[PDB]
């Protein structure tokens, strides 16, 4: 089961580099580098995420997207940045203005073309494939617009393999763009009628849970991306390996979205302990619950107990006994029974991997998918409205070729969405 | 508003599916409104006796039912003639086949050539029925959930792409990115169903050779000016198939593709009955959840009259699909436009 | 006289390498010793690989391990029509040449996990297959049933309703275990907070080796496998029996070893060791087949039988009078080396038929009910090519089910 992941946008880009810094740590794979792998187990499931050329050059399967030079040009000017197959560098010199439409009708239009092609060349490598990784910001053109295209077009051209999408979502305190709720209302439309599990993202709630739970007191963007980065290996990637109780895509997936809109879930990393003094190694099993399960720690913004669970995934990759996890999900399950849903028996889906993150001991993925994320949308929708209907910056969208209607239609889409996971909220 | 135009029609007993097995008697007729059912069967539902294909009774409610001896002129006849009149007034009307495979949606919808379907009736009425005139014509199939253009003049490989299914500054769904032909005369009609023909996707099964495997939708929109928009549209849906055991393959995929379809409008169906019977504040339309049930859903919820035309199999097999069909048909009866 | 058996699911394939070790290990057989009877079967290569990779490696046929590099999919559906097809054949066309090859077998032991995606789906369309190809032999299948509450999958009782009625009309006696009833055996009989999926697979394995394994060696009352069916199913029903196992001590904490039958075969009846969420809250037995092996004198249980047939507390149905199946092996139980368990010289591996499933059922029965009135993850059927006929007369079926172990019993 192969998987072809990528990097929409600059965003998608940047945290992109970041995922395959860690992952490929998780695999032994150097640079120009061949598999260092400290054991032999990073490398029976490799295929999942390389491919086979020369005999010691794995090359990350991934797509770089952008129409913004700076970018590829910086991530391939760095360290594991010269590991991409110049083939994989689909860029486009063009106006990559932060128009969601700019980047979809107008400038991303052309280089699409120049994309199938390729993201039909990774699929046909080997093996059977199963889904793509999308990555990407809801903040900016090539990120929302470009990476709203190239879902339309992948799950037409492959209606049968999954597919993940992490997504940066706009911060709500602080917006780090101006057209921010135009591109993410617009990007949000097509994610939720063609990709089948979106991880949303809060580059607010990262600061934040960095700034808790973590003593750095210098958050940059590299190392916000680094946790991502480590949640997102946790979910993929370490579902390849063997383990009591493994897992994959498709069970998490058909686990865990009750109707078909696609749902959005939360991603959360159990050890999230302070380098030095924090290092209190409790990772019994219970310390892991309290933690995931909590508020604080769940990269969204909005929180869990602010509405009902629909569904949970516990990814968990590290030798335990398959009673004191099962057992406390439970415990969890009727502590919290208030907000976790009746009309569903067993919500949380129990996963057991074996090998744990290299240098750890015990981690534990988590991927909730609760009716809380409707504290989001509602947001969005909120700035949005608020500066559409006094057509803000509108004109710099429909002067790149689009309709005022389309507007229109997104906003619909996204607020029926609230509607339906309200139905199932009370 | 009125409740849904249905009518329940059976098709007759081949010669070889009676050589096959003969189990006739299933569909009995009770007035020309109802029937009444008696179904035989190998074996009857294991459990305490009730429901079962062994030896039942079962009452059907609709408006009409016709009898396998006659076949398209009967509808040509009732059907016909007034629902064309509704789109020369400029209301918009949608008529659709329902049922399961091996009932024979095609033989309603295009017909053969000796007796011309619903479609070719329509066609033929609609001049009758007939200030200045504009029409155009759509013709288009769902194969995989993804939408071709009958239109497309004939080549080794085409596709039209997805249809741009965008709601305008109108509430209700339209459909675009679709070519469009004037309809001087029916036979500019009848030669786009033609050619459409070679373009729709056709495949053969165990039940039947004739098998379809795309929906088609045939729409036509007719602008008068003594401009009054009114569009007709009839759609020959795929049915629901045992092949799936039979068959594997691509066509597996097909048939799990139009069962999903199918079974979308079956879950829209349910909760519009439920919203007929519920007065606020409760479930919400599956319109939604899939792009056919989109579309549709100015057929559902919104404006234009609706008739049904539901095909049933004698078949004892086939019962609980059929069965699921006529409740399905029960249900959307109790809902009104 | 044989058997082969038929370990579909990553569950059931996980169980099957712990199963099938305690085989070797009572018969003089080394990792790399004669040709086994079984297949591993499953949607999932890393699951089956594990078999190519740990222990037993090459003590199988790479030709009795099919896998399907596809998707494994939790959900049945999936894994009986879309991909399950597929492997199908090469699957049956296996177990057609290996129950050829062999001099008059008895049947397929299947070995499944009833809420499982190769589980639920896989096995289903097998057992249909058989019980046309073979109809005329035993199909004894030793299944998984979801745990009362401390269940896995999400849609797990799904998977099992529609498992339960291909499997009702197909095979003859599906043994079974509960999952979540294993975890109180090691933690009242056994003493451990430690449980891994490893350790509750030798558990299963140890009883099954009363079942097969040493029962298929002479001794001093042999009992074939028809036996069974016919003692343990009263009606053509694909009953559904109950797995226990007594000398369950541990090999650390206590030490009372000498435990003489009386006691030992006391031990099944009680209800914090039957392997099984069905506590006898009104389930009257209508059929136990006490399978003893090792030191036992056909006296001494032809009384602590009597004793217990004269307890009151174990109620057993009305039309039914005698319903002991007295079984006696030569050959002693088999702890692992260094396992956990105590290790006696006589063991009473009791299986019988309990109206007691009828809980267990229902249980299952309105799980599925409660979510299917929303349809909830019902798309992810449909999709694979299913319907509501699927569920629906799936539903009703079963439920047919919970009225007759009410009907068959609690009625005099
Ligand atoms: C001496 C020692 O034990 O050091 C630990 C350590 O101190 C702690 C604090 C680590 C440390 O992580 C961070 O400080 C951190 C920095 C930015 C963003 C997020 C986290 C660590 O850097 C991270 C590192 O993680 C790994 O090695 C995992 O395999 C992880 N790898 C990466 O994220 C990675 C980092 C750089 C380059 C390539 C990969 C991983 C996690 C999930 C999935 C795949 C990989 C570990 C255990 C440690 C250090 C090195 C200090 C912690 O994080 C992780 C992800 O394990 C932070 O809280 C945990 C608890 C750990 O004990
Ligand atoms: N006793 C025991 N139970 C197990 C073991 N592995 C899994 N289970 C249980 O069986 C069920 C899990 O089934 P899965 O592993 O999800 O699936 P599968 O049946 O192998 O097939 P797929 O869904 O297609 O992967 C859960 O109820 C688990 O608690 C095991 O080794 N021993
Ligand atoms: N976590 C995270 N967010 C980022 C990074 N870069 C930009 N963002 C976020 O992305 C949004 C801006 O979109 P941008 O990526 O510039 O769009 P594009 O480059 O035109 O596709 C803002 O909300 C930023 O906080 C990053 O490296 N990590
Ligand atoms: N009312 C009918 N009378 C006679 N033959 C019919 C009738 N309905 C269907 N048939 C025949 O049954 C076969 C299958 O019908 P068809 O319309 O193609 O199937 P489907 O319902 O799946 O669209 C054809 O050979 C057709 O001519
Ligand atoms: F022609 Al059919 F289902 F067989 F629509
Ligand atoms: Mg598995």
């Amino acid at each position: 089961r192969e998987i072809v992941h990528i990097q929409a946008g600059q965003c998608g880009n940047q945290i992109g580099a970041k995922f395959w810094e860690v992952i490929s740590d998780e695999h032994g794979i150097d640079p120009t580098g061949s598999y260092h792998g400290d054991s032999d187990l990073q490398l029976e499931r490799i295929n999942v995420y390389y491919n086979e050329a020369a005999g010691n050059k794995y090359v990350p399967r991934a797509i770089l997207v952008d129409l913004e030079p700076g970018t590829m040009d910086s991530v391939r000017s760095g360290p594991f940045g010269q590991i991409f197959r110049p083939d994989n560098f689909v860029f486009g010199q063009s106006g990559a203005g932060n128009n969601w439409a700019k980047g979809h009708y107008t400038e991303g239009a052309e280089l699409v073309d120049s994309v199938l092609d390729v993201v039909r060349k990774e699929s046909e490598s080997c093996d059977c494939l199963q889904g793509f990784q999308l990555t990407h910001s809801l903040g900016g053109g090539t990120g929302s617009g470009m990476g709203t295209l190239l879902i339309s077009k992948i799950r037409e051209e492959y209606p049968d393999r999954i597919m993940n999408t992490f997504s940066v979502v706009p911060s709500p305190k602080v917006s780090d763009t101006v057209v921010e709720p135009y591109n993410a209302t617009l990007s949000v439309h097509q994610l939720v009628e063609n990709t089948d599990e979106t991880y949303c993202i809060d580059n607010e709630a990262l600061y934040d849970i960095c700034f808790r739970t973590l003593k750095l007191t210098t958050p940059t963007y590299g190392d916000l991306n680094h946790l991502v980065s480590a949640t997102m290996s946790g979910v993929t990637t370490c579902l390849r390996f063997p383990g009591q109780l493994n897992a994959d895509l498709r069970k998490l997936a058909v686990n865990m979205v009750p109707f078909p809109r696609l749902h959005f879930f939360m991603p959360g990393f159990a050890p999230l302990t302070s380098r030095g003094s924090q290092q209190y190694r409790a990772l019994t099993v219970p310390e892991l619950t309290q933690q995931m399960f909590d508020a604080k720690n769940m990269m969204a913004a909005c929180d869990p107990r602010h509405g009902r669970y629909l569904t949970v995934a516990a990814v968990f990759r590290g030798r335990m006994s398959m009673k004191e996890v099962d057992e406390q999900m439970l415990n969890v399950q009727n502590k919290n029974s208030s907000y976790f849903v009746e009309w569903i028996p067993n919500n949380v889906k129990t996963a057991v991997c074996d090998i744990p993150p290299r240098g750890l001991k015990m981690s534990a993925t988590f991927i909730g998918n609760s009716t809380a994320i409707q504290e989001l949308f509602k947001r969005i929708s909120e700035q949005f409205t608020a500066m559409f209907r006094r057509k803000a910056f509108l004109h710099w969208y429909t002067g790149e070729g689009m309709d005022e209607m389309e507007f229109t239609e997104a906003e619909s889409n996204m607020n029926d969405l609230v509607s339906e996971y309200q139905q199932y909220q009370d | 508003s009125e409740k849904v135009k249905v009518y329940l029609r059976i098709r007759p007993f081949l010669t070889s599916e009676l050589d096959r097995q003969e189990d006739q008697g299933c569909v009995c007729i009770e007035n020309t409104e109802t029937l009444v059912l008696q179904a035989p069967k190998d074996s009857f539902a294991l459990k305490s006796n009730e429901r079962g294909v062994g030896q039942a009774t079962h009452k059907f409610t609709f408006s009409q039912i016709f009898g396998p001896e006659v076949g398209q002129v009967a509808f040509f006849n009732l059907t016909m003639k007034e629902m064309v009149k509704d789109v020369l007034k400029g209301q918009n009307w949608l008529i659709y086949t329902y049922g399961v495979t091996n009932s024979g949606k095609t033989y309603t919808i295009q017909g053969t050539s000796k007796d011309a379907g619903i479609l070719p009736q329509s066609l033929a009425l609609i001049f009758n029925s007939l200030i200045r005139f504009s029409v155009w014509i759509s013709f288009f199939e769902i194969y995989n959930e993804l939408l071709y253009d009958l239109l497309e003049p004939p080549s080794h490989q085409h596709k039209r792409q997805t249809l741009r299914l965008c709601e305008d500054q109108n509430g209700n769904p339209y459909v675009k990115d679709l070519n469009w032909i004037h309809v001087r005369d029916v036979e500019e009609a009848w030669k786009l169903l033609k050619v459409g023909r070679k373009n729709q996707s056709f495949a053969s099964t165990h039940m039947n050779q004739q098998s379809s495997r795309s929906h088609s939708i045939f729409s036509i929109r007719i602008l008068h000016l003594q401009p009054k928009i009114s569009e007709l549209s009839l759609c020959d849906l795929a049915g629901s198939e045992r092949c799936k055991h039979q068959k594997s393959g691509e066509r597996l995929k097909e048939a799990g593709n139009i069962n999903t379809s199918l079974h979308t409008l079956g879950r829209c169906i349910a909760a519009l009955r439920q919203n007929q019977q519920n007065r606020s504040k409760q479930n919400l339309i599956p319109f939604r959840d899939s792009k056919l049930t989109r579309v549709f859903q100015g057929f559902f919820t919104g404006r234009g009259r609706s008739c049904m035309i539901v095909n049933v199999n004698p078949c004892a097999s086939t019962y609980d699909e059929t069965l699921h069909a006529a409740k399905f048909s029960a249900l959307a009866s109790q809902l009104v436009h | 006289r044989e058997c082969i058996s038929i370990h579909v699911g990553q569950a059931g394939v996980q169980i099957g390498n712990a199963c099938w070790e305690l085989y070797c290990l009572e018969h003089g057989i080394q990792p790399d010793g004669h040709v086994p009877r079984a297949v591993f079967v499953d949607l999932e290569p890393t699951v089956i690989d594990e078999v190519r990779t740990g222990t037993y490696r090459q003590l199988f046929h790479p030709e009795q391990l099919i896998t399907g590099k596809e998707d494994a999919a939790n959900n049945y559906a999936r894994g009986h029509y879309t991909i399950g097809k597929e492997i199908i054949d090469l699957v049956l066309d296996r177990i057609r040449k290996l129950a050829d090859q062999c001099t008059g077998l008895q049947g397929f032991s299947v070995f499944h996990s009833f809420g499982g995606g190769t589980g639920s789906g896989f096995t289903s369309l097998l057992m249909e297959r058989l019980s046309v190809d073979y109809g005329k032999k035993s199909k004894l299948e030793f299944s998984i049933y979801p745990a009362p509450q401390v269940s896995t999958a999400v849609v797990e009782p799904y998977n099992s309703i529609l498992t339960t009625h291909t499997t009702l009309e197909h095979s003859d006696c599906a043994f079974m275990v509960d999952n979540e009833a294993i975890y109180d055996i090691c933690r009242r009989n056994l003493d451990i907070e430690r449980p891994t999926y490893t350790n509750l697979n030798r558990l299963i394995g140890q009883i099954v080796s009363s079942i097969t394994a040493s029962l298929r060696f002479d001794g001093a009352l042999n009992v074939d496998l028809t036996e069974f069916q016919t003692n343990l199913v009263p009606y053509p029903r694909g009953h559904f029996p109950l797995a226990t196992y007594a000398p369950v001590i541990s090999a650390e904490k206590a030490y009372h070893e000498q435990l003489s039958v009386a006691e030992i075969t006391n031990a099944c009846f009680e209800p914090a060791n039957q392997m099984v969420k069905c506590d006898p809250r009104h389930g009257k037995y209508m059929a136990c087949c006490l399978l003893y092996r090792g030191d036992v004198v056909p006296k001494d249980v032809n009384a602590a039988i009597a004793t217990i047939k004269t307890k009151r507390t174990i109620q057993f149905v009305d039309w039914c009078p005698t319903g002991f199946k007295v079984g006696i092996n030569y050959e002693p139980p088999t702890v692992v080396p260094g396992g956990d368990l105590a290790k006696v010289q006589r063991a009473v591996c009791m299986l019988s038929n309990t109206t007691a499933i009828a809980e267990a059922w229902a249980r299952l029965d309105h799980k599925f009910d409660l979510m299917y009135a929303k349809r909830a993850f019902v798309h992810w059927y449909v999709g694979e090519g299913m319907e509501e006929g699927e569920f629906s007369e799936a539903r009703e079926d079963m439920a047919a089910l919970e009225k007759d172990y009410e009907e068959v019993g609690v009625d005099s």
